[PDB]
C-alpha cells in the first residue's frame, strides 16, 4: 500500500507538473480512498496535507464550495489552524468567505510550496469572474473607467474581451404582473374537486 | 414593621457608581437599629463592610437582653397560660417579626409563623405574614413563597373580606417586571387603587402615586390612558402635589419630548435606588425611550433628521443611533434615509398588519393541528 | 377657571377652524394653511401633530419635504377582524382536542 | 382559512371520537 | 422489605409484558398491521424496570418450546435459584418470540453488559433476516433500532453498514415504513459519525422518505438531513428543516436531541444572520447545557473580536465536540455579514463610508466589495445607485394585491384540504 | 357568515370543553358545518366566475 | 417516542445552580452597553449648547 499510494501520490503531483485537471481528480479520489480513509496501517505520509490543500483549491477553483467544506470536516480539527499545507488553504478560503477578495489579492505570493501557482494563477481567474458577476448583479450602471479598476483587467483591452465575452455591454456614454386565470382556476377547481367526489 | 426598605437596596447594595455606602443612610438604619436591635442587615455586612465594628456588640449586649426578655415573656404566657386560637402566642409570633425576624433572621420566624397559621383560623394573621414574608422577599429575594402567598389569599382566602392584596401587587410590580410585570395589570389594580390606598403600612401615598405613574405611562402609552390617568382625580391631586412626575408624565401626554427626556434622565436617576432599581430600570428607561418615540413617529409620515432633533430635543447624529439600535430590534416601524436625511414610516395599514397576523396566528395553529393529526391516526 | 376655560376654547375653536377650511383640499402646503390660519410654522405644525396623534383628523405628516397627507381607512377589515379571533377559538379548540387525545 | 381550518379541525375531532370509540368498543370486548 | 417490593413490581411487570405478548398475538390475529404499535409504544416505560425474576418467568412461561435460541440467553442470563403460560405446544408467533429476544437483549443492555449484546443482537438479527411477515415488519425496525444501540456502545458501528443497507434495501423492496424509517435514520447517523457526509447526502437526495412514518422517525430524518444540508451549506433549507423538527420534537423527552438540534439552528440561524430568540435560552432544562452557546450568541450578537477570540479560545472544545468547529469558523467570518444585515434592515440608504465607519471596516472600497457580496445573496435587497452612491432598497410594494398572499393562502388550504381527506380516510370503522 | 361562524366556533369550544368531563351519555359542530359549505360554495364560485370573466370576456 | 438515546441524551452536570433562576425574561437589546441616559443627553449636547 505504500507502493501504490505512493505511485498515486507521484501521479497526482506529477498532474500538477503535467497539468491535466480531468485526471487529477481520479487520482484525486482513489488516492483519497487510499490517502487517510480506513487505511490506518501504512505510516503518515508526508504528502498528506500538501495535497489536500491542492485538492481544496482546486474545488474551489471550479465553485464546488460545498464539497470544499465537507473535505475541510474529513481532516482532524488540530490541523486547519495550525497546519500551513492546510492554514493556507484556510486562510485564504475564509478571506474568500468574508468578501476580503483583496486580502487574496495581497496573500496569492504567501503559498507554503511552489507546488501550489499552478492553480494559484486559475484561482486568481476564479475570484475575478465571480467578481464580475457580483457587480454585474449588484449595480443598474457602471462606468467605463470604474468597472477598469475593479474588474481586475489591468489591460484595458482585457477588460474589453472580457465585457464582450458576457453580455453585460458598455453603455451609450462609456456607462455600462397579470392575473394568470389558469393555474389559480386549476387550483379552485381542485379545491371544488377535493370539496366534491365523496372522500 | 420595616418600611423603609432598611435602605439595605440602597446602603451598601448601591455601591461604587452612585456611591451610597457611608452616608446619612447608614445613621437612618442605625438609628432604625438602636431601636429595633438588629443583626439581619449586618448578614451582607459581616462579609463586605461594617462587619464587627464595637457597636456590633457593645449593642449585641443588651439587644440579646432585651430579646430573651422578651422571647421568655412570650414563652412564660404560653406555657404558663393556655391562650387559644388568636392568642399571646400570635403575640410572640408578630413580636419575633419585630424581634428574630429584627433580630437574627426569617426563617425561625417562618416557623413559627407558619405554626402560628396552623393554630390560628382568620385572615388577618396570615395577610400580616404575606406582607411580612414579601417585603422579606424584597429584602432576601424570596419569590416562590411570595407567590404562595398571594395564591392562598386570592384563590382560598379571599372568601370573606377583601381590600388587602390590591397593594400586594408591588412583588408583581417586581416579579416580571423587565417582562410584563412593571405594568399591565400592575397598572390596572394601582389605577383599580389608586382611588382608596388604606396601605399606608406598605408606603406613603405620594410614593405610592409616583409609583403608580411609573407603571401607568409605561403600560399605556396613548390607549385612551388619558381617562384613567391624565384625567383621573387623586391622580392629579398627588401630581399637584409632585410636580417633577407631573411634568414628566404631561412632557409626554403634551409631546414636550425635550423636557419629556430631562424628567425621563431624573426619573431614571432617582429610580436607581428603589426595590423597582435593580431589575428593569433599564427596561423602563429603554423603554420609555421606544415608546416616546414611537408617538412621535404616529402621525408623522417622513421627518428631517434636523427638525427630528430640534423637536424631539436633540441629537441628529443621537437620534439616528437610537432610532437605528431601536428598528434593528423591530419595533418603531420607519425606513431611514442616509444624506438625503429622510425617515420614512412604514407602519403597515391595518389591511396588511391583518394579513401579516393571519400568516402568523394561522401558522401556530397549522403547526399544532398539524402535530396533533400526526400522533392521532399514526 | 376662566385662563383654562378659554384657553381650551381657543383650542378647540383652533379645531373647528382646521376641520371647516382644508375639507377642499386634500394635498395643501403647511404655509398656505399657516398663513391662511395665521400661526407660525413650529406652533401649527405641533398641533397638526397632536391633531392626527389623537385620532381626531385621519392623514400622515410627511415633514421630510413638509406636507400633510389625508385619506381613510377602509372598514372592510370586520372580516379579518373575525378571522383571527376565530383562529385563536379554534386554537383553544384544539387544545380541548389535545386534553382528548391525552385521554387516548 | 377561515371554513378550510374550521373542517380540518372538525374532520379531526371526528377522528379522534371515532378512535376512543373504536377503542372503547375493543375494551368492552378484552 | 426490598424483596416484597421487588416481587410485587416483578409481578406488575410481568403482567404488563404478558399484555404486551398478548397484544402481539392479537395483533397476529386479525391478519393488521398496527395494534403493534400499541405494543411497541411503552417499551421505554417497561424497559425501566427490567429485573432478572421477572425476565426469567417470561422466559420460562412464554418460551415453553425450549429451544437453542432461549438456550444461547441461559448461559449469560441469571436465573434466580427459588423463583406462567397464558397452555399447549402451539408453535410460537416469530413476532412473539422476536419481541421476547428484545426484551431479553435490552435486559442485557441496560447493565452495561456490550459484548454479549452484540453476539445476541446479532443472533436476532440473523433470524429476523429469514422472515417475510408484515406483522414481523414494524416489530423488525424496533428491533433494529435497539440492536444498533447495542452496537453503538461498543463502537463497531461500520460493520453494521452493509447489515443496514441490505436491510433497508429489502423494506424498500417491501414498500416496509416503520423498518424503513428506522434503518434510514440509523445509516445516517452511520454515515455522519465516521464523517461521510458527501456518503449522507447522496443517499438522501436518491431516497425518498415514506410520509406515513412515524413522528419520531421523521424528526430524526429531519435532523439529519437538516445537519447533511448545514454542514453542505444549505443554510436555509437547513433552518426550515431544524424548525420543523423541533415543531416534531417531544417536548418532555429527547432534552439531548432537542439541545443539539437548539445548537445547531443556532449556528445556521447566525451564520445566515437570523438571532435566536432568548427564551430558548432560558429553560432550565436548556439554559446551562446552552451556557457555551449562550455565550457564543453573546459575542455573535455583539460582535468584538476581542470578546470573539477569548469565547472561541474558552469554548473551542464545546465547538468541536458537537463537530461545528468549521461551522464555528464560518460564523466567525458571516459575523459581518449579519452586522451589514441589521444595518441594512435599519437604514433604508446608507453611503459605503457610513457602512465602514459603523462596521470598522476602515475603507470605503472594501466597504463596497463586502456589501456587493452580502447582497449577491438573498440577505438584503436593495439597488445599488454608484452614479451617486445610493443603496437604495427596493420598494416595499403592499403584499397585498400582489398575489403573494393568494400564493401562500393556496398553499395553507392545500394543507387544510389534504388533512380533512386524510383525517376523513383514517375513520376506520370496525367490523362489528 | 364569518360572524355565525364566530359565534357557532364559540358554541363548538364550550361544547368540546364539556365533551371531555362526558363519557357516552343543535350541535354547535353541524351549524357550523354547514355554514364553512355554504361558504366554500359561494366564495370558490365567485373565485372561478370572477377568474373565467377574466378570461372569456377578454377584449382580443 | 425515542429518547434520541443515540444522541447522549446531555446531563445538566449535576443541577448546579443557574444564574438568577428569575421569571424576568428579557430580550436580545437588554444585553447591550449603556450609560445612563441623563450623561448621555447632556455629553452629546454640549456640542451644541447644554
Amino acid at each position: 500500500l505504500i507502493l501504490a499510494r505512493d505511485i498515486l501520490e507521484i501521479g497526482a503531483q506529477w498532474s500538477i507538473l503535467r497539468k491535466d485537471i480531468p485526471s487529477f481528480e481520479r487520482y484525486m479520489a482513489q488516492l483519497k480512498c487510499y490517502y487517510f480513509d480506513y487505511k490506518e496501517q501504512l505510516p503518515e505520509s508526508a504528502y498528506m496535507h500538501q495535497l489536500l490543500g491542492l485538492n481544496l483549491l482546486f474545488l474551489l477553483s471550479q465553485n464546488r464550495v460545498a464539497e470544499f467544506h465537507t473535505e475541510l470536516e474529513r481532516l482532524p480539527a488540530k490541523d486547519i489552524q495550525t497546519n500551513v499545507y492546510i492554514k493556507h488553504p484556510v486562510s485564504l478560503e475564509q478571506y474568500l468567505m468574508e468578501g476580503s477578495y483583496n486580502k487574496v489579492f495581497l496573500a496569492k505570493g504567501n503559498i507554503p510550496a511552489e507546488s501550489y501557482t499552478f492553480f494559484i494563477d486559475i484561482l486568481l481567474d476564479t475570484i475575478r469572474d465571480e467578481i464580475a458577476g457580483c457587480i454585474e448583479k449588484a449595480y443598474e450602471k457602471i462606468l467605463f473607467t470604474e468597472a477598469t479598476r475593479i474588474l481586475f483587467f489591468n489591460t484595458p483591452k482585457k477588460m474589453t474581451d472580457y465585457a464582450k465575452k458576457r453580455g453585460w455591454v458598455l453603455g451609450p456614454n462609456n456607462y455600462y404582473t397579470t392575473i394568470p386565470s389558469t393555474e389559480l382556476a386549476k387550483q379552485v377547481i381542485e379545491y371544488a374537486r377535493q370539496l366534491e367526489m365523496i372522500v | 414593621p420595616k418600611n423603609p426598605d432598611l435602605r439595605i437596596a440602597q446602603l451598601r447594595f448601591l455601591l461604587s457608581l452612585p456611591e451610597h455606602r457611608g452616608d446619612a443612610a447608614v445613621r437612618d438604619e442605625l438609628m432604625a437599629a438602636v431601636r429595633d436591635n438588629n443583626m439581619a442587615p449586618y448578614y451582607e455586612a459581616l462579609c463586605k463592610s461594617l462587619d464587627w465594628q464595637i457597636d456590633v456588640d457593645l449593642l449585641n449586649k443588651m439587644k440579646k437582653a432585651n430579646e430573651d426578655e422578651l422571647k421568655r415573656l412570650d414563652e412564660e404566657l404560653e406555657d404558663a397560660e393556655k391562650n387559644l386560637g388568636e392568642s399571646e402566642i400570635r403575640d410572640a409570633m408578630m413580636a419575633k417579626a419585630e424581634y428574630l425576624c429584627r433580630i437574627g433572621d426569617k426563617e425561625g420566624a417562618l416557623t413559627a409563623f407558619r405554626k402560628t397559621y396552623d393554630k390560628t383560623v382568620a385572615l388577618g394573621h396570615r395577610l400580616d405574614i404575606v406582607f411580612y414574608l414579601l417585603r422579606i422577599g424584597l429584602f432576601y429575594m424570596d419569590n416562590d413563597l411570595i407567590t404562595r402567598n398571594t395564591e392562598k389569599a386570592k384563590s382560598l382566602i379571599e372568601e370573606g373580606g377583601d381590600w388587602d392584596r390590591r397593594n400586594r401587587l408591588k412583588v408583581y410590580q417586581g416579579l416580571y417586571c423587565v417582562a410584563i410585570r412593571d405594568f399591565k395589570q400592575a397598572a390596572e389594580l394601582f389605577l383599580d387603587t389608586v382611588s382608596t390606598f388604606t396601605s399606608y403600612e406598605l408606603m406613603d401615598y405620594k410614593t405610592f402615586v409616583t409609583y403608580t405613574v411609573y407603571v401607568s405611562m409605561i403600560a399605556l402609552e396613548r390607549p385612551d390612558l388619558r381617562e384613567k390617568v391624565i384625567k383621573g382625580a387623586e391622580i392629579l391631586e398627588v401630581l399637584h402635589s409632585l410636580p417633577a412626575v407631573r411634568q414628566y408624565l404631561f412632557s409626554l401626554y403634551e409631546c414636550r419630548y425635550s423636557v419629556f427626556f430631562q424628567s425621563l434622565a431624573v426619573v431614571e436617576q432617582e429610580m436607581k435606588k428603589d426595590w423597582l432599581f435593580a431589575p428593569h430600570y433599564r427596561y423602563y428607561v429603554r423603554e420609555m425611550r421606544i415608546h416616546a418615540y414611537s408617538q412621535l413617529l404616529e402621525s408623522y409620515r417622513s421627518l428631517t433628521l434636523g427638525y427630528m432633533a430640534e423637536a424631539f430635543g436633540v441629537g441628529v447624529e443621537f437620534i439616528d443611533q437610537e432610532l437605528s439600535r431601536f428598528i434593528a430590534a423591530g419595533r418603531l416601524h420607519c425606513k431611514i434615509d442616509k444624506v438625503n436625511e429622510i425617515v420614512e414610516t412604514n407602519r403597515p395599514d391595518s389591511k396588511n398588519w391583518q394579513y401579516q397576523e393571519t400568516i402568523k396566528k394561522g401558522d401556530l395553529l397549522l403547526n399544532r393541528v398539524q402535530k396533533l393529526s400526526r400522533v392521532i391516526n399514526m | 377657571i376662566i385662563s383654562t376655560h378659554l384657553a381650551k376654547l381657543y383650542d378647540n375653536l383652533l379645531e373647528q377652524n382646521l376641520i371647516r377650511v382644508i375639507e377642499p383640499f386634500s394635498r395643501v402646503q403647511i404655509e398656505h394653511i399657516s398663513s391662511l390660519i395665521k400661526l407660525s410654522k413650529a406652533d401649527v405644525e405641533r398641533k397638526l401633530s397632536q391633531m392626527i396623534l389623537d385620532k381626531k383628523f385621519h392623514g400622515i405628516l410627511d415633514q421630510g419635504e413638509g406636507v400633510l397627507i389625508i385619506f381613510d381607512e377602509p372598514p372592510v377589515d370586520k372580516t379579518y377582524e373575525a378571522a383571527l379571533e376565530t383562529i385563536q377559538n379554534m386554537s383553544k379548540v384544539v387544545d380541548s382536542l389535545y386534553n382528548k387525545a391525552k385521554k387516548l | 382559512y377561515l371554513a378550510s381550518l374550521i373542517r380540518s379541525v372538525v374532520a379531526l375531532h371526528n377522528l379522534i371520537n371515532n378512535k376512543i370509540a373504536n377503542r372503547d368498543a375493543e375494551k368492552k370486548e378484552g | 422489605a426490598a424483596e416484597h417490593s421487588q416481587r410485587e413490581l416483578d409481578t406488575v411487570t410481568l403482567e404488563d409484558i404478558k399484555e404486551h405478548v398478548k397484544q402481539l398475538e392479537k395483533a397476529v390475529s386479525g391478519k393488521e398491521p398496527r395494534f403493534v404499535l400499541r405494543a411497541l409504544r411503552m417499551l421505554p416505560s417497561t424497559s425501566r424496570r427490567l429485573n432478572h425474576y421477572v425476565l426469567y418467568k417470561a422466559v420460562q412461561g412464554f418460551f415453553t418450546s425450549n429451544n437453542a435460541t432461549r438456550d444461547f440467553l441461559l448461559p449469560f442470563l441469571e436465573e434466580p435459584m427459588d423463583t406462567f403460560r397464558p397452555a399447549a405446544s402451539t408453535p410460537l408467533l416469530p413476532e412473539v418470540e422476536a419481541y421476547l429476544q428484545l426484551l431479553v437483549v435490552i435486559f442485557m443492555m441496560n447493565s452495561k453488559r456490550y459484548k454479549e449484546a452484540q453476539k445476541i443482537s446479532d443472533d436476532l438479527m440473523q433470524k429476523i433476516s429469514t422472515q417475510n411477515r408484515r406483522a414481523l415488519d414494524l416489530v423488525a425496525a424496533k428491533c433494529y433500532y435497539y440492536h444498533a444501540r447495542v452496537y453503538e456502545f461498543l463502537d463497531k458501528l461500520d460493520v453494521v453498514r452493509s447489515f443496514l443497507h441490505a436491510r433497508l434495501r429489502t423494506a424498500t423492496l417491501r414498500h416496509d415504513a416503520d423498518g424503513q424509517a428506522t434503518l434510514l435514520n440509523l445509516l445516517l447517523r452511520n454515515y455522519l459519525h465516521y464523517s461521510l457526509y458527501d456518503q449522507a447526502e447522496k443517499l438522501v437526495s436518491k431516497s425518498v422518505f415514506p410520509e406515513q412514518a412515524n413522528n419520531n422517525e421523521w424528526a430524526r430524518y429531519l435532523y439529519y438531513t437538516g445537519r447533511i444540508k448545514a454542514i453542505q451549506l444549505e443554510y436555509s433549507e437547513a433552518r426550515r428543516t431544524m424548525t420543523n423538527a423541533l415543531r416534531k420534537a417531544p417536548q418532555h423527552t429527547a432534552v439531548g436531541f432537542k439541545q443539539t438540534v437548539h445548537k445547531l439552528l443556532i449556528v445556521v440561524e447566525l451564520l445566515l444572520g437570523e438571532i435566536p430568540d432568548r427564551l430558548q435560552f432560558r429553560q432550565p432544562s436548556l439554559k446551562r447545557s446552552l451556557m457555551p452557546y449562550f455565550l457564543l450568541t453573546q459575542a455573535v450578537r455583539t460582535g468584538n473580536l476581542a470578546k470573539f477570540n477569548q469565547v472561541l479560545d474558552q469554548f473551542g472544545e464545546k465547538f468541536q465536540a458537537d463537530g461545528t468547529y468549521t461551522l464555528i469558523i464560518r460564523l466567525r467570518h458571516n459575523v459581518i455579514k449579519t452586522g451589514v444585515r441589521m444595518i441594512s434592515l435599519s437604514y433604508s440608504r446608507i453611503s459605503l463610508a457610513d457602512i465602514a465607519q459603523k462596521l470598522q471596516l476602515d475603507s470605503p472600497e472594501d466597504a463596497e466589495f463586502i456589501v456587493a457580496k452580502a447582497i449577491r445573496d438573498g440577505v438584503i435587497e436593495a439597488s445599488i445607485n454608484h452614479e451617486k452612491g445610493y443603496v437604495q432598497s427596493k420598494e416595499m410594494i403592499d403584499i397585498y394585491s400582489t398575489r403573494e398572499p393568494q400564493l401562500a393562502f393556496h398553499q395553507r388550504i392545500s394543507f387544510c384540504l389534504d388533512i380533512h381527506n386524510m383525517s376523513v380516510k383514517a375513520m376506520r370503522f370496525p367490523p362489528k | 357568515v364569518v360572524k355565525e361562524m364566530l359565534e357557532l366556533a364559540k358554541n363548538y369550544n364550550k361544547a368540546v370543553e364539556e365533551e371531555d368531563k362526558m363519557t357516552p351519555e343543535q350541535d354547535p359542530k353541524r351549524h357550523l358545518e354547514e355554514h364553512v359549505d355554504v361558504l366554500m360554495t359561494s366564495n370558490i364560485v365567485q373565485c372561478l366566475a370572477a377568474m373565467l370573466d377574466t378570461v372569456v370576456f377578454k377584449l382580443i | 417516542d425515542d429518547e434520541f438515546e443515540e444522541f447522549p441524551a446531555e446531563d445538566w452536570a449535576g443541577l448546579d445552580e443557574d444564574e438568577d433562576a428569575h421569571v424576568w425574561e428579557d430580550n436580545w437589546d437588554d444585553d447591550n452597553v449603556e450609560d445612563d441616559f441623563s450623561n448621555q443627553l447632556r455629553a452629546e449636547l454640549e456640542k451644541h449648547g447644554y
